This record gives C-alpha cells, structure tokens and sequence, in this order.
C-alpha cells in the first residue's frame, strides 16, 4: 500500500515473559510508572499494541 | 454433566466451555460472558418430576469465538444392576503444552 500498510500489529509491553506456544490476546492498557489508568491511556500508560 | 476451566470466566479472558452430553461432548473456547443461568424450575425436585432436558442455555455472547470440537462421549454411564456397585468414576486433569 503506497500509503503503507497498519493492518499488521504487534504487542509492545506485558507483565511478564511468555510461556512457549501461548497466544496472549488481549484488550486493556499496560500499568508502567506510577499511574495505573483504568483505560485513559494518558502519561506513562502506553497502549501494548 | 461437565466442567468449566478458566480464568476470571468473562468476555475478558478466553475461556473453555466443556459439557458432556447423553453420548456426545462438546468441549469449545470462547469470550462468553457469561452461561451461568440454567433456569432452575420451582418444582426441580426430583422426587416430584426429574424431567430436565436440554438445560444448558449456555454461549449467550461470543465475541470473538472460532474455535470448537466435537468428539464421542467421555463417560460411559454403565449400571452393574444395581446401586451398591456405583461407577467409581476417576479422572485426572492436567494441562501441560495444550
Ligand atoms: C446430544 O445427544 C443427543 C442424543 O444423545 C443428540 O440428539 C444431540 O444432537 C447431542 N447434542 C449435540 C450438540 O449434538
Ligand atoms: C408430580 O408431578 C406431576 C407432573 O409432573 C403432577 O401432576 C403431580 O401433581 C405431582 N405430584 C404428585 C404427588 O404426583
Ligand atoms: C472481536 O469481536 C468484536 C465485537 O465487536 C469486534 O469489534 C472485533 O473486531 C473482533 N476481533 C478482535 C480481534 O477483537
């Protein structure tokens, strides 16, 4: 796609490491700093995706 | 009739669903919600009426749920003609690599 193609994602950050052949599908943010947002996403609350 | 295995049972976490039939089984994985509403009758007493068929009323929601299987039944409901003699029915559960 001329303009590039963002159908194509991968997760960024977890709790912890992943357990060998075991999909981790979900929906919420990830609790880094000090903040842990409940869906606002805001400052220190990057999406995983 | 079966068992449930999971974590936190909502349309959150994937989840299994196994149900084990008259000689069938239908063990699936989805995101439902919930199933827990069996419509329990006034008069579910056995004494009075055992009739209860087809009670499940389960996978009310499936939002991103693909995966099923059927296979032939599990538990083989055998009589040794008489009560004293119950199916001493064993079975053991672990989950290492699927
Ligand atoms: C459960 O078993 C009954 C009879 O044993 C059968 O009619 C029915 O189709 C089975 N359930 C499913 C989902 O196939
Ligand atoms: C038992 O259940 C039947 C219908 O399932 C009902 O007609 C009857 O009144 C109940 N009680 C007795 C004592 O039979
Ligand atoms: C899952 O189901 C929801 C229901 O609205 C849908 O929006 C979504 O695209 C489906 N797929 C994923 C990967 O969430």
């Amino acid at each position: 796609k001329v303009s590039g193609n963002y159908n194509y994602l991968y997760r960024l950050f977890r709790k912890s490491k992943l357990k060998p052949f075991e999909r981790d599908i979900s929906t919420e943010i990830y609790q880094a700093g000090n903040k842990p947002c409940n869906g606002v996403a805001g400052f220190n609350c990057y999406f995983p995706l | 009739r079966g068992w449930i295995f999971g974590t936190t049972l909502d349309s959150k976490t994937q989840s299994l669903l196994i149900v084990n039939n008259a000689t069938n089984v239908v063990i699936k994985v989805c995101e439902f919600q919930f199933c827990n509403d069996p419509f329990l009758d006034v008069y579910y007493h056995e004494n009075n009426k055992s009739r209860m068929e087809s009670e499940l009323r389960v996978y009310s929601s499936a939002n991103n749920c693909t995966f099923e299987y059927v296979s032939q039944p599990f538990l083989m409901d055998l009589e040794g003609k008489q009560g004293n003699f119950k199916n001493l029915r064993e079975f053991v559960f672990k989950n290492i690599d699927g």
